[PDB]
DNA sequence: GCCAAGGGGAAAACACCCAAGACACCAGGCACGAG
DNA sequence: CTCGTGCCTGGTGTCTTGGGTGTTTTCCCCTTGGC
């Protein structure tokens, strides 16, 4: 099928070469700021430092949704739930 | 708007379908934004405890990488 | 310098992968071309009718007694609806529930309408789901036993409480039976090999049961199929045809000796109808609750049982003039994956890549396998999945989610081997739309150069040969002339060995 | 409502917590209150609970901060067919606003309810609940002590049985 | 302690021919091993453990023990 | 093969230690290829840090090392 | 004969598997928002 | 400027608990026996 929705997405898996940032940028440079400003004042973010967090955090969430998959699937379970999150961090020691 | 929400639950679901994770329960979103929230505190803390002792008070892609080695994330594609 | 130790894995493949490709679009077309001629599965359905006239319905005591009733030959209930008479087929009713509420029993039945009717893909199963309809009805009757009365009030209630969920169970068993009865071919017999050395295993495990809890039996070979019966004399037969495939499990590192049976239809178990079938028994301790004779033991026993299934296994083959070779999993060639829910060991066989250590039990047959996709392979994750496309794309695509990373070279290898076609994918958009959209237009499909769309386009298909590609931003790093300077005070003090 | 008021103009006419998310039994439930007991309409199973069981009454908490858990210790337990429960676990939400009239009169409400509630009001469920079946069973809310852990939730992450749950330290 | 020493020392010697032979071992490596030994074998079926309260079961599976390492990143 | 050695009840006693309650014989087998995965790398690392100090046996101070090096250190111990 | 100890039988408390259903998630669609 | 984020709806599907097994353990019945 030669129609739109059909090409265009078919073969933007292959298009996607690119490492597109899933969070919107402003949306969570805002957020770093937010953040940033619950820590400090007078802090310029660099927006390199705002994509290194970007895209750390991004691929690190997809990394506890792995975790979260597993352990949903653990409890023969394909909808996660909080405990999972919290069975794979806790699993994962990666706790304050 | 409130940044919080700017992880939109979109965000989240992208990333969750990603991490291969098929239903989400609404819950998780709200988690999501804590952990995130978790996550990024303390990389920011590290960031500012790099930026210290550079004397400085404008947060570098350096501290975050100085930083996310620190974690055991450590980041390519920045630097020179 | 030239420290690498060979030719990656994929360029010696990527020939015949690629070859793979051109064969496989070439073969698509003109079977999906061919295959565009078949069509649909059409359906019937029927009316609840209680009784055919107000004649025919019951004059039953209870209904004269203001006492809901229930007409078990009529697969219906008969209440007093404001001192009417009123049938209400079983067939009607969701369900009941009763509440005592101080000096009153409530007796409350739902029945399906729309919105009740939850769960079902059936959304709207009436007739006339635009019409009104009765969701519930619910009586009370004093606790207490009125004067006069042959019952308490509450007494009917709790009778035809108990009796409706008796009607109803057996209801809705018999339609049941009508769902999984349907669609079965009359397997003509068996032929049991009578005074002859039929070949026997007898500690087995049969998976599914039959009745509600497992029982073991003993497996036989005969004239045209298998036969387990139980220790509680059930007789379960198996033609040989009607074996897809026959798959053993030796007990290596499992708890269990397992004869897997892959079916080409669905057989009744009595309780539900299965397409796998299972055979097995215990290894050991599966309870321990917190020594070379037990470890010993164990090498024993299980060598005995591996032996005895083993040797079960040649009897048979020579029985049916090996038409059942007993593929065993090339354990070696095993990985980490989930096809339905839980984590386990996929292993392929001579034909096919399954597990049957689990249940529900896994199994692909390899012949059906038009490509494989390995969505969400990426440098960053630390697991993927893989997709099968099918041969007859009516039929739903399986993911084998989380398969660990690690797997990626070794079991692109196995498909390699194989002559297994599959392609990668960082993104895992919809094969429902997928398969539909292909399904509708297939001449299209391939005319854009079909599965080739799923190409990362790695080396130069001429159709596409610049892909989607444009220059990022950036002059190919060139390090300017300036920037070499520098290097002179590599000062040449002679710091010690 | 076309329906509703014809039956209505031939009819002859306490109130309804709507849409209420229990955890015991699981399911959603809406509270009609009347005069002695609560008549917790399901949607295919309903129970009436007199006051007069209601052991206690617990307002719990939840570690998420964002949800409560509130407790309704039950004697008799309600015969969940042949099931039983000692108690009635509600879950709500902090934020999971309702609005509440009661089917009485305000001299009525404020006969029965000192003034520290009115005949229509609106407000956090949680809240507001608790405050409504307090007075319906008289029971006290039962709340957690200075309890607060390491990870500031008043209760603690465990399990008990083939299960986990939140212990909490009251 | 709770492995025979016996057993843990001819097995450590064993695995360290697969290296290299001549290799033997104070007393306090082969302890210090074992100390070492112990506590990892502890934290992961304490893991495990919550593996399987997560799963609703209290009988551990190796997948089980292999969801833990999964998760711990222990393999490659 | 003297990981075969690693006897059923040694291992059941961590577990019980590790408050499980109940095991499956497969546990054994499992356990016992955990147990010479950690042992591998520890050994090779703990082989190739005593390899440095040109020494055949191994020390604690060598094996401290291994696991430090590995984040499963050790404790009680100084110099 | 009065008074007491022991083996055994039927059962209870537990960790686990199989079935049902309801809510809560994604999918579908029209609309507002701010990148 | 218009794609992205969101309020609303229906459905499912998929997570929860009910029904159930049989194993590890106790309290009880049955009967003989000793002072």
């Amino acid at each position: 099928r030669y129609r739109p929705g059909t090409v265009a997405l078919r073969e933007i898996r292959r298009y996607q070469k690119s490492t597109e940032l899933l969070i919107r940028k402003l949306p969570f440079q805002r957020l770093v700021r937010e953040i940033a400003q619950d820590f400090k004042t007078d802090l310029r973010f660099q927006s390199s430092a705002v994509m290194a967090l970007q895209e750390a955090s991004e691929a690190y969430l997809v990394g506890l949704f792995e975790d979260t998959n597993l352990a949903a699937i653990h409890a023969k379970r394909v909808t996660i739930m909080p405990k999972d999150i919290q069975l794979a961090r806790r699993i994962r020691g990666e706790r304050a | 708007r409130d940044n919080i929400q700017g992880i939109t639950k979109p965000a989240i679901r992208r990333l969750a379908r990603r991490g291969g994770v098929k239903r989400i329960s609404g819950l998780i979103y709200e988690e999501t934004r804590g952990v995130l929230k978790v996550f990024l505190e303390n990389v920011i803390r590290d960031a500012v405890t790099y930026t210290e002792h550079a004397k400085r008070k404008t947060v570098t892609a350096m501290d975050v990488v100085y930083a996310l080695k620190r974690q055991g994330r450590t980041l390519y594609g920045f630097g020179g | 310098e030239r420290t690498r130790n060979e030719m990656t894995a994929e360029e010696k493949r990527r020939a015949h992968q690629k070859e793979l490709a051109a064969q496989l679009n070439e073969e698509a077309k003109r079977r999906l071309t061919e295959q565009k001629g078949e069509q649909q599965i059409q359906k019937a359905r029927k009316s609840n009718v209680s009784y055919k006239n107000p004649s025919l319905m019951p004059k039953e005591p209870h209904i004269r007694e203001m006492k809901i009733y229930i007409d078990k030959k009529y697969e219906t209930v008969i209440m007093p609806v404001f001192g009417i008479a009123t049938p209400f087929h079983i067939a009607t009713i969701k369900n009941i529930s009763m509440s005592v509420e101080g000096d009153y029993t409530y007796l409350r039945i739902n029945f399906y309408c729309p919105g009740s009717a939850l769960g079902r893909n059936e959304g709207n199963i009436f007739p006339n789901p635009e019409a009104t309809f009765v969701k519930e009805i619910t009586y009370r009757a004093s606790n207490i036993k009125a004067p006069g009365e042959q019952t308490v009030p509450a007494l009917n209630l709790q009778n035809a409480f108990r009796i409706i969920k008796e009607v109803q169970k057996r209801y809705k068993t018999r339609e049941a039976e009508e769902k999984e009865k349907e669609g079965i071919v009359k397997q003509d017999s068996l032929v049991i090999n009578l005074n002859r050395s039929n070949p026997k295993l007898k500690d087995l495990y049969i998976r599914p049961n039959i009745a509600q809890k497992r029982m073991q039996g003993s497996l036989e070979a005969h004239v045209n199929g298998f036969r387990f019966t139980s220790v509680r004399g059930d007789k379960v037969d198996i033609l040989y045809n009607n074996i897809k495939h026959a798959l053993f499990q030796p007990c290596d590192g499992e708890m269990i000796i397992v004869l897997h049976f892959h079916l080409k239809n669905a057989i009744m178990f009595g309780k539900k109808r299965h397409t796998d079938v299972q055979f097995y028994t215990e290894v050991g301790e599966i309870t321990t609750d917190l020594d070379l004779y037990a470890e010993q033991m164990e090498r024993e026993m299980r060598h005995k049982l591996k032996t005895a299934f083993k040797n079960f296994i040649e009897k048979v083959e020579a029985l049916t003039k090996e038409e059942l070779e007993f593929e065993v999993p090339f354990r070696d060639l095993g990985f980490n994956g989930a096809p339905y829910r839980s984590t386990c060991l996929l292993q392929p066989t001579s034909s096919a890549l399954v597990n049957a250590t689990e249940w529900p039990p896994f199994v692909v047959t390899l012949d059906e396998v038009e490509l494989i996709h390995f969505e969400r392979v990426q440098f960053h994750l630390k697991n993927f999945d893989m997709v099968i496309v099918y041969k007859d794309y009516s039929k739903k695509v399986t993911m084998i989610n989380a398969i660990p990373v690690a797997s990626l070279d070794p079991i692109k290898e196995w498909l390699n081997s194989c002559d297994l076609k599959y392609t990668e994918g960082v993104q895992s958009l919809n094969w429902t739309k997928i398969m539909k959209t292909i399904v509708d237009d297939p001449e299209g499909f391939f005319e854009q150069g079909g599965w080739s769309f799923l190409e990362p386009e790695g080396e130069g298909s001429d159709a596409e040969e610049g892909d989607s590609e444009s220059e990022i931003e950036d002059e190919t790093f060139n390090p300017s002339e300036d920037d070499y300077e520098e290097e002179e005070e590599d000062s040449d003090e002679d710091y010690s060995s | 409502e076309a329906f509703a008021q014809n039956v209505l103009s031939k009819a002859d006419v306490i109130c309804i917590f709507r849409e209420l998310q229990c955890l015991t039994p699981r399911g959603r439930y809406d509270i009609r209150i009347y005069p002695t007991f609560l008549h917790l309409h399901g949607k295919t199973f309903d129970y009436k609970i007199p006051y007069t069981t209601v052991l206690r009454l617990f307002l719990l908490p939840h570690k998420d901060q964002r949800q409560m858990f509130f407790v309704i210790s039950l004697d008799p337990p309600i015969k969940q067919g042949q099931t039983r429960y000692h108690f009635l676990i509600l879950l709500f939400s902090k934020d999971e606003d309702i609005s509440l009239t009661l089917n009485m009169n305000e001299e009525e409400v404020e006969k029965r309810f000192e003034g520290r509630l009115t005949k229509n009001m609106s407000g956090s469920l949680y809240e507001m609940v608790s405050r409504v079946m307090k007075a319906l069973v008289n029971r006290k809310i039962t709340v957690p002590g200075n309890f607060q852990g390491h990870s500031g939730a008043q209760c603690i992450t465990c399990s008990y049985k083939a299960s986990s749950g939140l212990l909490y330290p009251l």
